[PDB]
């Protein structure tokens, strides 16, 4: 919010789990340990368009994910042009 | 190795752009202002609008005789 | 355009790729290593013949390069760069920064996760109406 | 002069029309 | 009033919640109606047609 | 790339036409637009009404 | 010689595409095109304006004065600059609030020449509104007059056949 969905879980874990999304997520911070500890639902995400690929793949635990920002760029369209 | 057109022929050579045409009918300021009112127009439109639009509808209805729909 | 060609990487011609805004705002170009000439699938359908380098193609948006990146790792090579053009240089400087291959640590950057409270309930409605007095926008 | 009312459908139904779509066209802008 | 307004804290044990609380079977006794007046039209309807 | 009408501004900006569409279909949802607060919102249904 | 030019697709780079073919750009289309604003503008404006006006004005009569709503008509109107002079009124303005969306205002003023242009980079605007304006000035006097020579003219005419 400008993209604000949750798919955050516990494990934050990315090894067979997730990586799929076009940019958007670095992540691979660490939090002072999880077993694998690389936490967080996000890096910056003022970059790319609104997937739900996001999670699709790797637990949530809660909500899905999905469209929401509304405010909405044209970067974070795909059109202008 | 004689035939060949012996560079054929170029063309200077095949460049056109630089001067293809004269460019345009003299007519210069046949019109300058000749008719101003978009010619002026800083500023107008509105005016134009309530003008035009009220002939072309005033007239466009009423009248004479019917003839009618 | 001829008086300098610059060229790494190797279509031809097609309908496709940028039209008028990449030149007005933002504008996008990828780069990358290669060892010997391989055939590739594209974005905007297809498809072409790359040798080497820079080996700096430049596309519309993106998700166009990454797109590539899936595309380009299966058949290989470590090295893919994308850059993000302007008009205008820089800001927003797009993969070079730390790193890359995200999956690392140096550092933190980013993120959080959970705004001012975690996911359990909200049941818990919205709060108060919006009012600048209280913490409500971040 | 005898049978002459039509012009409230025209400045309604049509030039009224023409102001808004004119003059709104402030949305775009002004 | 549900999402944007209410307040689970402020309203709770309380009747209104309570609705939220036993609602499964609020959509149930409400389906079981519906898919019984369904077929049962249904039946009577083709049958005379 | 103008600022433009207002009272969004999420809306404000894209260009895609989203930006009218949805322009006209916000107006009345007072509570919680820019501009909204318990005594505005209240008001401003009030002299619409 | 070559297969067709030396062989490009675009001015060079593949890239933007367009796929630049025939009718796209050959040496034959592209020509009957530069007075007028497709490549380089040749004037200000301000002249096109009615060559546009005109050339686009006595047209739209038949349309509506032998295709015309009651049709083939005994008036002395049409044949008719009529309803169809309404039209580059409402056409030309239409045409004007668009005019809004560049502005950019100015006068500068060359028609004249000084060296070879380029323009520079006239590729997008620069046009200001201070341009627009002499052209969709022209437009009504191109429009609403190009209108009459249609009529002004018996319709000597030819019959289906
Ligand atoms: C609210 C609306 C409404 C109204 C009031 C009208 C009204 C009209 N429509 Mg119409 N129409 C509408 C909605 C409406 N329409 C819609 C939604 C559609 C789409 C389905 C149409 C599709 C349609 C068609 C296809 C046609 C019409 C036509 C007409 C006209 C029929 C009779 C006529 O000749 O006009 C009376 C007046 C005029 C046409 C303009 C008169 C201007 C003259 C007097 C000027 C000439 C003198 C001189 C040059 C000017 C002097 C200026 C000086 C001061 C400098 C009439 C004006 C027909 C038509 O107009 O053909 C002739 C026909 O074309 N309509
Ligand atoms: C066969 C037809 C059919 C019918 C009967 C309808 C009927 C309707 N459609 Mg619709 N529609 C259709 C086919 C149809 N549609 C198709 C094929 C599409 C796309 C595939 C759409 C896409 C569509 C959309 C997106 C919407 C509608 C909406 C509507 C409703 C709005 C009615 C209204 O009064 O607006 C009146 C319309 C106008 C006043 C705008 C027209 C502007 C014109 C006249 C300007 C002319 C420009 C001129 C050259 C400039 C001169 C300048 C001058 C102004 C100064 C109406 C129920 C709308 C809706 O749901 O609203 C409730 C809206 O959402 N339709
Ligand atoms: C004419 C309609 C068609 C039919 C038959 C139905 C039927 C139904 N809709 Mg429904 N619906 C429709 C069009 C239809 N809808 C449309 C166009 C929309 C909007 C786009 C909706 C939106 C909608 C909603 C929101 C809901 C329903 C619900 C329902 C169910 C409500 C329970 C009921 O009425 O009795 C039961 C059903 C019938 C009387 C229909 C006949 C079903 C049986 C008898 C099948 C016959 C067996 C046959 C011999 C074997 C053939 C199969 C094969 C082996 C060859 C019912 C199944 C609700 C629901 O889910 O209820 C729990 C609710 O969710 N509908
Ligand atoms: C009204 C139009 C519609 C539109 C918007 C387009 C648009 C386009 N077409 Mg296209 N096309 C159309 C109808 C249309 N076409 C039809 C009906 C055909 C016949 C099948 C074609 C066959 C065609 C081909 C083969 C190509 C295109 C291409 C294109 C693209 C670029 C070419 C260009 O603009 O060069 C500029 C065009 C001109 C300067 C046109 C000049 C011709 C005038 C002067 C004719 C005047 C008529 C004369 C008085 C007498 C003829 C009488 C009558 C029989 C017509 C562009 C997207 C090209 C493409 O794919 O993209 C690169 C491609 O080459 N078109
Ligand atoms: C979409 C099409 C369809 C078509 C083909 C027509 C056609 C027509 N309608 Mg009509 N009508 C329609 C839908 C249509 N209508 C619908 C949906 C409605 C209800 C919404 C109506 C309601 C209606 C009414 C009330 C009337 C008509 C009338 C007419 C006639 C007069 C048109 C006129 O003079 O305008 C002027 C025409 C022009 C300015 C045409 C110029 C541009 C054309 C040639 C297209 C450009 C192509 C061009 C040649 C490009 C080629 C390449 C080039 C470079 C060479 C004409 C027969 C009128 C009539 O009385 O019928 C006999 C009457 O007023 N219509
Ligand atoms: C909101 C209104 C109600 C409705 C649904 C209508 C509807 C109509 N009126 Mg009307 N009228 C009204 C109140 C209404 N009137 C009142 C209070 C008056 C006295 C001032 C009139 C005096 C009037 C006249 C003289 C005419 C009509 C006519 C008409 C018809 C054509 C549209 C027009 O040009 O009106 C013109 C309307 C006015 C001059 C009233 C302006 C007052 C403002 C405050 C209302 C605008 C409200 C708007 C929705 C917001 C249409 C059926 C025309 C007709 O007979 O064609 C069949 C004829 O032109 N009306
Ligand atoms: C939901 C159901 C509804 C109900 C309550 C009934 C009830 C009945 N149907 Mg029936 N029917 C229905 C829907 C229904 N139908 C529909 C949807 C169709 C269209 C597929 C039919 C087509 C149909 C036919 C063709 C016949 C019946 C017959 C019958 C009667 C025979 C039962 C029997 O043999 O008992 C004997 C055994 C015990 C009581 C034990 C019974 C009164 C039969 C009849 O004789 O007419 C009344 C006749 O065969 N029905
Ligand atoms: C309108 C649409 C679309 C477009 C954008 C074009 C565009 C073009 N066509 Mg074309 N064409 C089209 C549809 C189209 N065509 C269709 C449907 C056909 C019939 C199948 C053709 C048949 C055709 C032929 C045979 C040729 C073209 C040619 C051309 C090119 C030159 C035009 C010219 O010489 O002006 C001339 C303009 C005039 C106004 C001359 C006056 C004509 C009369 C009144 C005298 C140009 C790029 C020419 C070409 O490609 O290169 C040589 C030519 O060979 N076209
Ligand atoms: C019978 C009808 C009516 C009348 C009197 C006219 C009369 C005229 N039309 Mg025309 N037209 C009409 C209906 C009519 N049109 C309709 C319904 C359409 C549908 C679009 C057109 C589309 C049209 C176009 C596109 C053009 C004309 C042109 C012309 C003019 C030039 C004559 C010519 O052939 O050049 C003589 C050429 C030489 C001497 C060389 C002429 C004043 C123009 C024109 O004909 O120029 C070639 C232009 O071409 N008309
Ligand atoms: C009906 C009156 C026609 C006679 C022309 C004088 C009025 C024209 C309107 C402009 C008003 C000011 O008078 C004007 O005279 C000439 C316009 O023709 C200009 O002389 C020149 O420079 C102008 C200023 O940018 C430009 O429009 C043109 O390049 C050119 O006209 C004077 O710079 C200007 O001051
Ligand atoms: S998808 Fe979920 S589980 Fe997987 S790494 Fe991300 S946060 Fe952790
Ligand atoms: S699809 Fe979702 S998760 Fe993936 S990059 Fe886009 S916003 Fe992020």
């Amino acid at each position: 919010m400008s993209h604000s969905v949750k798919i955050y879980d516990t494990c934050i874990g990315c090894t067979q789990c997730v990586r799929a999304c076009p940019t958007d997520v670095l992540e691979m911070i660490p939090w002072g340990g999880c077993k694998a500890k690389q936490i967080a639902s996000a890096p910056r995400t003022e970059d790319c368009v609104g997937c739900k690929r996001c999670e699709s793949a790797c637990p949530t635990d809660f909500l899905s994910v999905r469209v929401y920002l509304w405010h909405e760029t044209t970067r974070s369209m795909g059109l202008a042009y | 190795d004689l035939e060949d057109l012996g560079n054929t022929t170029g063309q200077w050579d095949s460049y056109g752009s630089d001067a293809p045409s004269p460019y345009n009918p003299l007519q210069s300021k046949l019109f300058e202002t000749f008719a101003a009112p978009f010619t002026k127009r800083g500023l107008l439109l509105k005016f134009l609008i309530l003008g035009g639009g009220s002939t072309l509808a005033y007239l466009s209805a009423t009248a004479s005789g019917d003839i009618l729909p | 355009e001829l008086d300098p060609n610059t060229p790494s990487p190797i279509f031809g011609g097609s309908t496709g790729g940028l039209l008028r805004k990449a030149q007005v705002e933002e504008f996008y170009v990828i780069t990358w290593d290669s060892p010997k000439e391989q055939i590739f699938e594209m974005p905007t359908g297809g498809a072409a013949i790359m040798r080497e380098g820079p080996n700096l193609l430049k596309l519309a948006r993106k998700e166009q390069c990454l797109a590539l990146g899936t595309r380009l790792r299966s058949k290989y090579k470590i090295k893919y760069q994308f850059y993000r053009v302007f008009p205008n240089g820089e800001v927003q400087y797009l993969h070079p920064k730390d790193g890359v291959y995200p999956e690392k640590v140096n550092a933190g950057r980013q993120g959080v996760g959970q705004n001012f409270r975690s996911i359990g309930k909200n049941v818990s409605p919205i709060e108060v109406k919006f009012t600048g007095k209280q913490p409500y926008d971040l | 002069m005898i049978n002459l009312p039509s012009l409230f459908v025209p400045l309604v139904g049509l030039l009224f029309p023409a102001v808004a779509m004119a003059s709104l066209f402030l949305h775009v802008e002004k | 009033f549900f999402i944007r307004d209410y307040n689970p804290e402020q309203n709770a044990d309380n009747v209104l919640a309570r609705m939220l609380e036993h609602k499964e079977a609020i959509i149930s006794h409400l389906s079981w109606a519906s898919l019984f007046l369904g077929f049962h039209t249904l039946g009577l309807y083709v049958h005379n047609d | 790339a103008l600022r433009i009408p207002r009272f969004s501004q999420g809306i404000a900006q894209d260009p895609t036409t989203r930006r009218i569409w949805f322009g006209i279909a916000t107006a009345h949802d007072f509570e919680s637009h820019d501009d909204i607060t318990e005594g505005r919102l209240y008001q401003n249904i009030f002299a619409s009404h | 010689k070559p297969t067709y030019q030396v062989i490009q697709p675009i001015n060079g780079d593949p890239f933007i595409g367009s796929l630049e073919t025939p009718v796209t750009s050959s040496p034959l289309i592209a020509w009957y095109l530069s007075n007028l604003p497709a490549y380089r503008t040749a004037v200000s404006p301000l002249l096109r304006g009615i060559e546009v006006g005109l050339a686009h004005g006595y047209l739209l009569v038949g349309p509506f004065v032998k295709a015309g709503p009651l049709r083939n008509t005994e008036i002395a109107g049409q044949a008719g600059s009529l309803a169809a002079g309404g039209l580059v009124v409402i056409l030309s303005l239409c045409l004007t609030i668009y005019g809004i969306s560049s502005f950019n205002e100015g006068a500068p003023s060359t028609a004249p020449s000084l060296t070879l242009t380029g323009r520079k980079k006239e590729p997008d605007q620069l046009q200001t509104a201070d341009g627009w304006a002499k052209f969709t000035g022209g437009f009504f006097f191109g429009g609403i007059s190009g209108v009459i020579w249609a009529y002004f003219l018996l319709y000597v005419l030819d019959l289906p056949y």
